[PDB]
């Protein structure tokens, strides 16, 4: 119930790969993607 | 300032060595899996940004490598890399200082911040220090306007800046230590200075004010 | 892209010899009906004029451009190949 | 009610606006997020859309369009294509930091709102397009999303409601035009940030050609609190048709520039004198206010005396409520220089696709620079007004309108200042 | 009237199929709405904004090249809002367009000049300096003077959709948006002189035809191409008894609007 202290200090120790490492960690939790029926629109 | 054409140079020709690290290829695979099948062209921006984060700047070989990986046209990759302003098509320093110079930062005197930065680094805007440690440019609004004036150094925001504060940040960067982000004026975030006008009470907690029938 | 010159029928003549003037290099001609172009409101009117003046004619039917189905949303198709890659 | 303002802390939605509590899942659950969200999802799409409609929430993006109708545009049977919620988290507009603050301080509100809106419209995923410069905010958002996935609030059983929903975060790469709806859709699809024409509307053909809905972070984040506490409460706040609370970012020449949450229809003088600490030098030292970010025109002190903070009130004041970004300028402000800096911003941020915004905004930037120098004659004021009228309403997207409106406000109010600058330049050269 | 909707152009009724755009309805009635980026065989771009027209009882002008008619719309093609919109868009194009008309191969063949004379104003209010763009070197067939380019993306859409090469595009942003290739690339496929055809300005001109003649000089002879067995209908432009140019002819069943590079 503390209120006089800033509590976003976790953003200080972020490196340049933090976002993509989190995304790679998140990749296992996701549903399979839909398919458009072709490999590419060419 | 910049030119949206490519001239082959010995440092930026399409034979300069760029390739992703294997862990970066794993990250690229996750990025591609974030999108529906047949729409892997949606991963152009994150893969190009990953190339920039690995390499520093973005050479034409890096753009061609991103195009070759994603099987998209290299002209489409060039269109993205030239449209978006966060892509470095030329090498920058170790620290890329971006000083916001839009209207509320100008009201809170970003010009003094810019002039003291030019005096401290010995360079003009848009150019690099000769030791390749600092590039200094002006930018538009960075989305922190109540904390004006502010700069962005790489991925960090340094806010509520005075000339003494920005000189201290430059001293820490030259010394090689992190200057820590956030405001330098003694307030933690966007809160009002000299006390809080709101949110003084503790939050009410779960199940407060819930409508009946839910 | 303007189409205002495709509204009226024209009758022209077969092209004859244009040679080089020895003195000056100009385009000398010998037929008088080289610049003769006649404008008609209708194909049958041009037919009547040609038959009246006793000239053999070749008639080309009017090439009206075909109607085309245009959809701006086809540029952003989910599955079809009409999805564009740039704008 | 007749007078509006003085919003209570127990009625404020963003209870962790200042980052004084834990922004992670434990702190969010202590503050009351993710409460009965399974019951909300089992109540289902039509009930949530009815709750938004009876709340009368309007778009916090700056468009001002009703949220209930806009989200009910996707309340259709599926034609085999997937459906998507897309969250505008770019926050490009000057003067505005509210989306940044709530993304880095209440991210679980944004995640729960993504789930609620995606269930209401029928959606398998929400793509949060965040601003490219907000790297730490995006990483905090990904931490919150990983916490939600681990707790089972997101993904293949949405809080145990037999609903599958995924939340992706996609970063931009520095374009203010990518905060636009269709340009954001194109940027997610991987092309340049160029807006596409309407029709087709994004509820029919949007991201990946699928039906989609682009909604602001503030709108999405206040959606689950609206569902929990009812639309009658949120409609009871604010005036008629301008209902609820609002995040105001007061910046410029004020003593305490800050982001605050206040009720709709609060007087502008009351908001500044209560939360910003007043104008630097005082209310008499106040000169002009841009009330809705850079896209809205300016209003002078005389109409700033009694104006309210409603969409309708600012429309009557010949302005708009944009992102509720109140930029304050005092008597020492070079007002022509400030407006010219805004036009230079729009010149640097135009996507360049369509001719009126491209050529005309560059033209207006050059004319405004000469106006700052005084290097013009007063006929060019009416010429610039006509150029702004040619830009406005003739463009693909509303960046042309948002560049024409500040020029129109400056010409409408501070025209003798421009004429005085031209006269002083003329007499000092000739 | 099954699967047809009745719309009005200047109060005149016309039955059109659903999905017909405003421009197509107006050309069915018989009037040609001004355009720069719309081409009947390219995809809809909608960026030049020359086709802005007024719909009755509607406050905002719509882009006729992209907006489909709904039902009972009265399209006011010659109303004051439409005329003002055309004048404004023409002013915006000619503000940065370079004063190159005597030295430009699009002399009497200029859509920009003709639509300026028919729909724009007669004078300029632009008192500033113009932009200038360095030229590109996409090949010895197409000569690029990209200062004249109005960023209409016709060449980009053609090379993407018909030539199928995906080599052209726009690099940059805002007033600095430039059409071309980012790298020094030679754009050489077959069917590559049709960008010289469909570029409305003289930004993409023909290098063999450079500075040779003018369209009012050139006599037009409608003939057939024999360089292959397709039999593409062409126009031979001859001046003073000398073949000056080969252009295509519109034949929907053979070659549509284009000819091969060898033919051209
Ligand atoms: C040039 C331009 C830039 C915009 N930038 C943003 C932005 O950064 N963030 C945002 O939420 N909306 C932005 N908008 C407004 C969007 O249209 C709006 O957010 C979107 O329609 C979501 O609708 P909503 O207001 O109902 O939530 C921008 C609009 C324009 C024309
Ligand atoms: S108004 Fe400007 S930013 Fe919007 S589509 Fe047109 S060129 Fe792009
Ligand atoms: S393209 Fe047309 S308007 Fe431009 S210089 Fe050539 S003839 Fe003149
Ligand atoms: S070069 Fe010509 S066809 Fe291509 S965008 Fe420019 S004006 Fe259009
Ligand atoms: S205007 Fe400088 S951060 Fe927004
Ligand atoms: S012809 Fe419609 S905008 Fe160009
Ligand atoms: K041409």
């Amino acid at each position: 119930t503390d209120t006089t202290t800033y509590k976003n200090l976790q953003h200080h120790d972020y490196n340049t790969y933090t976002f993509l490492d989190l995304n790679l960690d998140l990749s296992k939790f996701r549903l399979p993607q839909p398919s458009s029926g072709r490999e590419s629109p060419r | 300032g910049a030119l949206f054409v490519h001239r082959d140079t010995p440092e930026n020709n399409p034979d300069t060595p760029f390739d992703f690290t294997p862990e970066n290829y794993k990250r690229i695979e996750a990025i591609v899996k974030n999108y529906p099948e047949g729409h892997q062209a949606a991963a152009v921006l994150p893969v190009l940004d990953l190339a920039q984060r690995q390499n520093g700047w973005l050479p034409i070989s890096a753009m061609n490598k991103v195009a070759e990986v994603l099987q998209v046209p290299p002209m489409r990759v060039y269109e993205v890399a030239t449209f978006y302003t966060m892509y470095n098509r030329k090498p920058v320093g170790k620290y890329h200082i971006q000083v916001c110079t839009t209207t509320p930062c100008m009201l809170r005197d970003s010009d003094s911040i810019l002039e003291t930065l030019q005096r401290k680094l010995g360079i003009k805007v848009g150019e690099t220090t000769p030791d390749k440690l600092f590039t200094l440019i002006e930018v538009e609004c960075l989305g922190a306007c109540v904390n004006a004036p502010m700069v962005q150094i790489n991925d960090n925001y340094y806010e509520d800046l005075t000339p003494k504060d920005i000189e201290e940040i430059i001293d820490e960067l030259k010394a090689g230590k992190v200057p820590k982000p956030g405001p330098r004026s003694g307030r933690f975030c966007c809160e009002p200075a000299g006390g809080l006008t709101s949110l003084t009470e503790p939050p009410k907690g779960p199940g407060f004010g819930v409508q009946a029938g839910l | 892209s303007g189409v205002n010159n495709t509204k009226k029928w024209k009758m022209e003549f077969d092209t004859r010899e244009r040679w080089e003037n020895p003195l000056m290099g100009w385009a000398s001609t010998a037929d008088p009906l080289s610049n003769m172009v006649l404008t008609f409101s209708a194909k049958e009117d041009a037919i009547a004029f040609a038959e009246k003046n006793g000239w053999s004619y070749d008639v080309e039917e009017k090439k009206v451009p075909k109607p085309k189905s245009k959809s701006y949303g086809a540029n952003f198709s989910w599955n079809k190949r009409t999805r564009v890659s740039t704008k | 009610k007749t007078s509006f303002g003085s919003l209570k802390d127990e009625d404020r939605i963003f209870t962790n606006l200042y980052g004084r509590h834990d922004w992670r899942l434990k702190g969010a659950l202590r503050r009351g997020d993710w409460y009965k969200t399974k019951e909300i999802l089992l109540k289902g799409p039509d009930w949530i859309l009815g709750e938004m409609k009876t709340s009368g929430l309007r778009g916090r993006g700056g468009a001002g369009f009703p949220t209930g109708l806009k989200w009910s545009f996707m309340n259709k049977p599926s034609d085999g294509r997937p459906k998507y919620l897309v969250v505008n988290a770019d926050e490009g507009e000057p003067g505005t930091c509210k989306d940044r603050e709530i993304m880095r301080h209440d991210p679980h509100k944004l995640v729960e709102g993504c789930l609620v809106g995606g269930r209401a419209m029928g959606a398998r995923a929400a793509y949060i397009y965040i601003r490219g410069e907000f790297y730490n905010e995006a990483s905090n958002l990904q931490v919150a999303i990983r916490e939600a996935y681990e707790a089972g609030l997101i993904g293949k059983n949405a809080c145990g409601s037999d609903y599958d929903f995924d939340v992706f975060v996609v970063r931009g790469a520095g374009a203010y035009i990518c905060g636009e709806e269709t340009a954001l859709i194109e940027s997610i699809e991987g092309k340049q940030g160029k807006p596409r024409l309407k029709p087709p509307f994004p509820a029919d053909v949007g991201v990946f050609g699928c039906p989609t809905t682009v909604a602001n972070v503030e709108t999405v984040a206040v959606s689950p609190t609206i569902c929990r506490r009812g639309g009658t409460w949120f409609a009871g706040f604010g005036r008629e048709r301008n209902s609820g609370t609002k995040l105001f970012n007061i910046s410029g020449h004020v003593n305490h520039p800050c982001t605050v949450e206040e009720e709709m229809s609060v007087p502008l003088k009351e908001l500044i004198e209560k939360h910003a600490g007043g104008v630097t030098g005082g209310w008499d030292n106040l000169l002009a206010v841009i009330p809705g970010g850079s896209s809205t025109p300016l209003i002078p002190k005389s109409v700033c005396e009694t104006v309210l903070m409603d969409f309708d009130a600012l429309v009557q004041a010949q302005t708009g409520l944009g992102t509720a970004a109140v930029i304050v300028m005092d008597r020492s402000t070079d007002i022509v220089k400030a407006i010219a800096r805004l036009i230079e911003f729009y010149k640097h941020e135009s996507c360049g696709q369509c001719t009126p915004c491209r050529e005309g905004v560059d033209w207006m930037n050059k004319v405004m620079a000469r106006f700052v120098k005084g290097d013009a004659r007063p006929a060019e004021i009416d010429s610039l007004w006509e150029i702004s009228k040619q830009i406005e309403g003739h463009t693909i997207c509303a960046l042309g309108d948002g560049a024409a409106w500040p020029v129109q406000g400056l010409i409408r109010h501070f025209r003798p200042e421009l004429e005085d600058r031209m006269q002083r330049f003329a007499q000092q050269h000739r | 009237a099954s699967n047809l909707i009745e719309v009005f152009v200047d109060g005149q009724s016309v039955m059109v199929e659903p999905g017909t755009t405003v421009l197509q309805a107006c050309e069915k009635v018989g009037m040609q709405i001004p355009r720069f980026c719309y081409h009947e065989r390219l995809s809809v771009a909608g960026n030049c904004r020359m086709c802005l027209v007024e719909i009755e009882k509607a406050p905002k002008v719509v882009a006729a090249c992209a907006m489909p008619v709904m039902k009972g719309w009265n399209i006011l093609t010659n109303s004051e809002k439409s005329k003002k919109a055309r004048e404004g868009v023409m002013e915006f194009l000619l503000a940065n367009h370079p004063l190159d008309c005597p030295i430009c191969d699009q002399g009497g063949e200029c859509d920009l000049q003709d639509q300026s004379m028919m729909f724009g104003s007669d004078r300029s209010r632009f008192l500033e300096g113009k932009r200038a763009v360095e030229d590109k070197n996409i090949g010895p067939l197409v000569k690029t003077i990209m200062t004249r380019c109005i960023q209409c993306t016709r060449c980009i859409r053609f090379a993407s959709e018909i030539a199928g090469v995906d080599d052209l595009g726009t690099t940059g942003r805002g007033n600095d948006m430039q059409v071309g290739t980012y790298i020094e690339k030679m754009f050489m496929s077959e069917l590559s002189g049709n960008v010289i055809d469909i570029c409305p300005v003289g930004a993409l001109t023909s290098k063999p035809y450079a500075f040779t003649a003018r369209p009012w000089e050139t006599r037009k002879t409608e003939s057939i191409d024999v360089m292959d067995a397709v039999g593409s209908n062409i126009v031979v432009s001859t001046r003073t008894g000398e073949v000056m140019r080969i252009l295509p002819r519109m034949h929907e069943d053979i070659n549509e609007e284009w000819i091969s590079d060898k033919t051209r």
